[PDB]
RNA sequence: GGUACGGCGGCCAUAGCGGCGGGGCCACACCCGGUCUCGUUUCGACCCCGGAAGUUAAGCCCGCCAGCGUUCCCGGGUGUACUGCCCUCCGAGAGGGGGCGGGAAACCGGGAACGCCGCCGGCCA
RNA sequence: GGUGCCCUAAGGUCGGCUCAGGCGGGUCAGGAAUCCGCCGUAGAGUGCAAGGGCAAAAGCCGGCCUGACUGGACCCGUAACA
RNA sequence: GUUACUCCAAAGGGUGUCCCUGGCCUUAGACAGCGG
RNA sequence: GGGUAGAGCACUGAUUGGGGGUUUAGGGGGCGAAAGCCUCCGGCUCCCUGUCAAACUCCGAACCCACUGCCGCCGUAGAUGGC
């Protein structure tokens, strides 16, 4: 498939609705939630977008794989509460390619938008595991197409991520 | 309750029931396109002419020519209920149950049995006088908890009418 | 009531007195009504004209106001309405009888048949009063073989008498 | 694709009703009186399909030059143009 | 002057929905019959006709409840999001920044609100 | 995404009534539907697409009708401004 | 580098140097040596 | 007078997960003496958590448009306007 630097930018309308779209294609990522699911840890470590994305399903899916594979094999299914927040809504269309005669494109994927500073996924651990979600995030953080950055988070809604770094 | 309903009536008989009405219905339903003389079974019964009432979308066993006499029907008052009750409770089985009743206090009967082919079904419902002002044209409005019916009222009745429960 | 996208009706109309279409009707003539009311025991009538900040009334009267419920007292008090408009300087007026079904022969148009007879030019039929035998008492006399309408007459030439 | 012009093209919205409103109007508006030389608002009530301007002149404000019927005959100008309209009162609300 | 009485209306939820408690000359209802007016594709149930033995229980009148819904106010969110005009400001670009002007929505906390006005009548004294 | 039609009624008017669904009651294999009560701002229905409108109705059930007529006038749109 | 625009290459890395911060150490700390 | 930006889930339609209640519209079996009293993967109605809309809206700007009165400008050295 096509280089990601054409879907990327956000500057083309909104085209969500499916009772309009003909063609349009199922979601290759199907699962958004991971581990244990009620442990009321502590930590959450979240990542947020620096500016507005497209991303699509493929990178969403191999972040996905990636990630809990790191989990499991160092931390354990009982813990890392894994989650994926934002659902591929935008279809993306491709011209059949005549030439420029009748150009509108087909359908061909998805991908979510996501806005300045908003949070694509998260992970809950506890106290001494901050190093494997650090992982988890560094290697999600590669795989996607405009750059992002992590916070620390603590119940009552707080930002802890300067000392909980420190100390280690 | 019994000193429920008596309180209540020593309150005032106003809020002592009567019997709104009694109506019988051919139920299930085997006329199809002929002249069924269950319709004439029903005229001997009661002594007064039933009404049909017309099917709706397609169907199997009984009503597909929609818009079609099907089943038979009739309703009644005063007296009349009185007495065919006397006959038809009498007719069926002793200790009439609890779950008879809808949550209002209203009850039904599943009965069956030249021509004496037959499986009626009966629906007795309750009332008490000011239930008008919910079926009237003019100033209508619709009836409060209080002057409504529960349960307990419901059996008790049917019990001092004619019968024992379950 | 339960949020947004809930209409609630007119005040009239969610108590159950007044009928919006027909008034419109109604008030599409510039021409006064005369309104009519009955209960189980008396009737009313009312002569209406119309003010945007409520509507405005220049007569009234009543079946106590005779005591001092049926057809007679329909007729009589048609009578007294009849013979009132024309003290106030006017001889006409649409007749309005609310949410009452329009049954021929009701005390409704008994007292629409007095005022007519009464003098006041209200636009009628001739085939929708209650006929004579059941207007003067012939009717419940009738029944009470299982108001005497010579008092009936007698009262009927005491409003004439008084209005001569 | 080039489409005509037409009396509920593109009318949506501005012949919509929030659902608080939802019926018949009150009766004032139905029996207003107007005087000539008075000012006019032209607001459109949607459920009342009688005397109905093309939506086009929606929210404009004209003059009174007289009656026919029980219709009003209004004045508007658009451009150097002067034109001329038969609504119904309930269409219209006076200025100030 | 009084009345826990009624008819025709206006603004159309700050008025609604629901809950609780109280009342009966006049009045307003429910209530009993249906021969007759009118009618029930069957039931005088509803509409219509005739009258009150009888009931305050419902509707109606009276007072309360901030439970749902609705409208308004003060403060935060916040001068945030968005935005009109000018720029030899930045930035590879997208996209942002500065000056002069405008200015939300969700949400949060605290207050007011369980209708206001017009016309004519009735009964008691 | 639809039309190049259909209707003596699906047209005019008067009167009366209120829908979809859900729940609790009964005979029934899915049961189509006929019976009873409550709740219920229109989720229904409307001759036909889509959008708009409509609840003592513009919807359902009935009754009487043919203004789906003759002679004429001034206005708006197609085609803003022009 | 010496480019307002017409007409200028990134993800990712380097603490190369100049600066603002926050924790743990510091009368003996980070090594550097003789020894257990 | 108006529904764009923004915002949100009150309609239409999309969309993660849990904690529960009715169990079944329905093929799977199990103790299935047989669709069984009773349960297993599943449907219905809630509550808490997380996401959306060019052809959605309980909300809602900046801005634009018509009109009235004033400030300013043009106009008897003749405008606007008409032939």
């Amino acid at each position: 498939l096509r280089p990601a630097k054409i879907d990327r930018d956000v500057d083309k309308p909104a085209y969500t609705r499916r009772e309009y779209i003909r063609g349009a294609p199922g979601p290759k990522i199907t699962i958004f939630d991971m581990g244990n699911l009620s442990a009321e840890f502590e930590y959450e470590v979240s990542l947020h977008a620096e500016q507005a994305m497209q991303i699509r399903q493929n990178a969403l899916e191999a972040i996905r794989i990636q990630v809990n594979r790191y989990l499991q094999k160092n931390v354990g299914r009982s813990n890392y509460h894994f989650k994926i927040r934002v659902y591929p809504f935008q279809v993306l269309r491709e011209n059949p390619m005549n030439g420029m005669r009748r150009p509108f494109g087909k359908p061909i994927g998805l991908a979510a938008r996501v806005r300045k500073d908003q949070k694509i996924l998260t992970v809950w651990v506890n106290g001494q595991h901050l190093k494997f979600a650090l992982g988890a995030m560094h290697r999600a953080k590669m795989k996607l197409p405009y750059s992002a950055y992590y916070r620390i988070y603590d119940k009552e809604g707080n930002d802890v991520t300067t000392k909980v770094l420190s100390t280690m | 309750n019994r000193e429920a309903i008596l309180a209540d009536w020593e309150a005032h008989p106003m809020r002592k029931p009567r019997i709104a009405k009694v109506t019988i219905n051919i139920g299930v339903g085997e006329s199809g396109e002929r002249l069924t003389k269950a319709e004439t079974m029903l005229e001997q019964l009661v002594g007064q002419k039933p009404i049909r009432r017309r099917a709706k979308q397609t169907n199997r066993d009984f009503g597909i020519r929609r818009g079609e006499p099907i089943a038979v029907k009739v309703t009644l008052r005063g007296e009349k209920a009185y007495q065919m009750l006397d006959r038809l409770l009498e007719a069926v089985d002793r200790k009439l149950k609890a779950s008879n009743f809808d949550e209002h206090g209203n009850f039904c009967f599943g009965i069956q049995e030249e021509i004496g082919i037959f499986g009626m079904d009966v629906c007795v419902t309750l009332e008490r006088p000011g239930f008008r002002v919910a079926k009237r044209k003019r100033q209508r409005r619709k009836i409060p908890t209080k002057h409504k019916l529960t349960k307990e009222e419901g059996i008790v009745f049917a019990m001092e009418e004619l019968k024992a429960k379950v | 009531a339960h949020g947004p996208r809930y209409r609630v009706p007119f005040r009239r109309r969610r108590e159950g007195k007044t009928n919006y279409h027909k008034r419109l009707k109604l008030l599409k003539s510039k021409k006064p009504r005369l309104v009519v009311r009955k209960t189980l025991n008396h009737h009313i009538a009312q002569i209406v004209v119309y003010d945007p900040k409520g509507d405005k009334t220049l007569v009234s009267a009543h079946t106590m106001e005779l005591m001092r419920g049926n057809t007679p007292s329909a007729y009589l008090l048609g009578l007294l309405i009849g013979y009132k408009a024309k003290q106030a300087g006017i001889e006409e007026a649409i007749l309005d009888i609310g949410l009452h079904p329009p049954t021929r022969g009701s005390s409704i148009f008994a007292v629409l048949k007095g005022a007519v007879d009464a003098g006041l030019n209200v636009p009628h039929s001739e085939e929708i009063y209650p006929e004579d035998y059941r207007i003067n008492g012939e009717h419940i006399a009738n029944y009470a073989k299982a108001k005497l309408p010579e008092h009936f007459e007698e009262v009927k030439a005491k409003i004439i008498e008084k209005f001569e | 694709v080039k489409k005509a012009h037409s009396f509920r093209r593109k009318t949506r919205g501005k012949l919509s009703k929030h659902p608080r409103r939802r019926g018949l109007p009150p009766l004032t508006r139905f029996l207003q009186e107007f005087e000539v030389g008075q000012k006019v608002h032209i607001v459109i009530e949607p459920s009342y399909h009688k005397g109905m301007p093309d939506p086009r002149f929606h929210g404009r404000t004209g003059t009174v030059v007289g009656k026919r019927g029980d219709a009003y005959i209004v004045q508007i100008t658009d451009g150097g143009k002067v034109k001329t309209f038969f609504i119904h009162p309930v269409h219209l609300r006076p200025q100030k």
